[PDB]
């Protein structure tokens, strides 16, 4: 779909145009949910190896949460960039082709006619 | 107390009591006993409660809604103006329902009050009830559980087209 956009500068996670965008906050709800995913994976890792789930290996669970937060932050940056590119291309194409996107003649309800179907 | 113009009531005309017989009616003695034993303590208690209520006074107000443009001057698929028009129409729908309730209460009060001669003396209340019911039926009936201002506008437009065709074919 957007390979022509991602064809002149290939294999780039975040192009230089992405730095003009606001970065996600560290209190992002998606980032917090990804950290919760990391915590859940740490608890499952404790559970499948017959360790005490909430007590054994706090360093392991901390590294799980940290790794999930890191990877999720970069994925969120890429996602926001790509939706920004989508909107930018959409608006540029709308503005460049005014013949195909005419202004709809809006009419008030005193002129329009709607059939009435009684419920009896 | 209420407003005696919205809820009218004719003046009370009671006859004078004429004791033709010499036997004492127990109703007068029971009324004396009721005023001595029941009316006086209840009146005193209400006086004390009203004195307690008069020490501090605070007021509550009736909410006033200013008129916004209706659905006839709203552009199609314009959610802001249509939202305001729909809210106004729903409020007027509720008020019209309670107006019909007021007229129905008037009719029932007339029928009970006039006694056996109710068919002659409640002609005006019956006429008011018939007129207001015809207006309510022409305004709000047969809309369904999903009624809205657009449905009412469509119904009124269809009725106006029918009236215009009827006056064209009768001309
Ligand atoms: C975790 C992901 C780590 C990714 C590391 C960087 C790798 C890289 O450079 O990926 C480039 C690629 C976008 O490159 P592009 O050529 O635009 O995509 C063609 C795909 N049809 O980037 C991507 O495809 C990003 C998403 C990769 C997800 C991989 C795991 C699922």
């Amino acid at each position: 779909m957007m390979t022509g956009r991602q064809a002149r500068a290939p294999l780039q996670f975040l192009p230089d145009e992405a730095r003009s965008l606001p970065p996600p906050k560290l209190t992002d709800p998606r980032l917090a949910y990804i950290g919760f995913l990391g915590y859940c994976s740490g608890l499952i890792d404790n559970a499948i190896r017959r360790r005490p789930v909430l007590s054994a290996g706090l360093h392991r669970q901390f590294l799980y949460i940290t790794s999930f937060v890191f990877v999720g932050y970069y994925l969120l940056k890429r996602q926001d960039y790509m939706y920004a590119v989508r909107d930018h291309d959409m608006f540029s194409y709308i503005k460049s082709h005014p013949e195909d996107f005419p202004e709809k003649d809006k009419k008030t309800y005193r002129e329009v006619f709607e059939e009435f179907h009684p419920v009896r | 107390s209420w407003d005696k113009d919205v809820y009218p009531e004719p003046p009370r005309r009671t006859p004078a009591p004429s004791p033709q017989t010499s036997l004492p009616n127990p109703i007068t003695y029971l009324t004396k006993a009721f005023d001595l034993l029941v009316d006086r303590p209840v009146t005193l208690v209400r006086e004390f409660i009203e004195r307690q209520h008069a020490k501090n006074k605070y007021y509550y107000y009736h909410r006033e809604f200013r008129r916004v443009p209706d659905i006839t001057e709203c552009h199609e698929k314009d959610v802001l103006c249509m939202f305001e028009a729909e809210m106004q129409w729903k409020r007027d729908y509720k008020v019209d329902q309670e107006i019909v309730n007021i007229i129905q209460e008037r009719l029932k009060a007339c029928q009970q009050r006039e006694g056996e001669s109710h068919r002659q003396n409640c002609a005006k209340e019956l006429q008011q009830f018939t007129q207001v019911v015809k207006a309510y039926q022409d305004r709000y009936h047969d809309l369904g559980a999903h009624y809205s201002a657009r449905k009412c506008l469509a119904k009124q437009k269809q009725r106006m087209l029918a009236e215009r065709k009827a006056t064209k074919e009768a001309a």
